[PDB]
């Protein structure tokens, strides 16, 4: 044929589809807004947690001393005098 | 697309030059380290690319399980 013949649908394929477009962009702008909201309630977390010392890992002595209280040197006077029976 | 080795490599190749450039040395003194340095950039791009992934999850996992922990003092 002839150049504007193939140059007019060779320029039609090299755009792209408008409504795929817009289906992207309000889409973008509903995800992006939810994870603003998201991350605007991360940043309100306080540092120190409303538990913290009620965590199992901070407090590391309520189940080592009882296996410990058996020892020498932390007895209750009150435990090797009526041990013997 | 680059697939994390076509930069990794990448990387590896442009720091054994610039090395090899800060001793005033021939660009290409050595190309069986630069064969090294491109293996060892890709690796090391792979396994930056495998930690981010596991580190992320990891990451998630402890924002849940703040946000269900400081959740606790409304209910
Ligand atoms: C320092 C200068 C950096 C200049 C480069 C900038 C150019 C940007 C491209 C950087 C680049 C590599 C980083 C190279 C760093 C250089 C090395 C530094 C040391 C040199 C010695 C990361 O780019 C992508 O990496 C993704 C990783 O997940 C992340 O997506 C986010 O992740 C989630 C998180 O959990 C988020 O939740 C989520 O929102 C996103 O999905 C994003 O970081 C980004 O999309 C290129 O992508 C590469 O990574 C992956 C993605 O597919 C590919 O491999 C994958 O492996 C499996 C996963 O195990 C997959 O199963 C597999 O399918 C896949 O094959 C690679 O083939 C390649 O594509
Ligand atoms: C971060 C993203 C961007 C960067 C990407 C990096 C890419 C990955 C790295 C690629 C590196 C490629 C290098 C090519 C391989 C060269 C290997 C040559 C090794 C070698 O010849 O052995 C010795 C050289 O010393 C040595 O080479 C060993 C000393 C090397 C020092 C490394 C220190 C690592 C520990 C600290 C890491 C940094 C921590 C920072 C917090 C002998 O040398 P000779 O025979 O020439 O003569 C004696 C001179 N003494």
């Amino acid at each position: 044929g002839f150049i504007m013949e193939f140059a007019e649908n060779l320029v039609l394929r090299l755009m792209e589809n408008p409504e795929e477009r817009d289906r992207k962009a309000r889409e973008h702008i509903y995800e992006m807004h939810e994870r603003c909201k998201k991350i605007k309630e991360m940043w309100a977390l306080p540092i120190r947690p409303y538990g913290f010392w009620t965590f199992e890992r901070h407090n590391a002595q309520l189940r080592w001393d009882p296996q410990i209280s058996q020892v020498a040197g932390r007895r209750d006077p009150y435990d090797d005098l009526l041990e013997d029976n | 697309p680059i697939s994390a080795t076509m930069v990794g490599a990448l990387l590896g190749l442009g720091t054994q030059m610039y090395s090899n450039a800060l001793r005033k040395l021939p660009y290409m003194r050595h190309p069986w380290e630069h064969v090294v340095g491109m293996g060892l950039g890709a690796v090391f791009a792979n396994q930056l690319v495998k930690w981010d992934v596991k580190l992320k999850e990891d990451l998630d996992v402890m924002l849940a399980k703040a946000r269900a922990a400081n959740e606790r003092r409304y209910f």
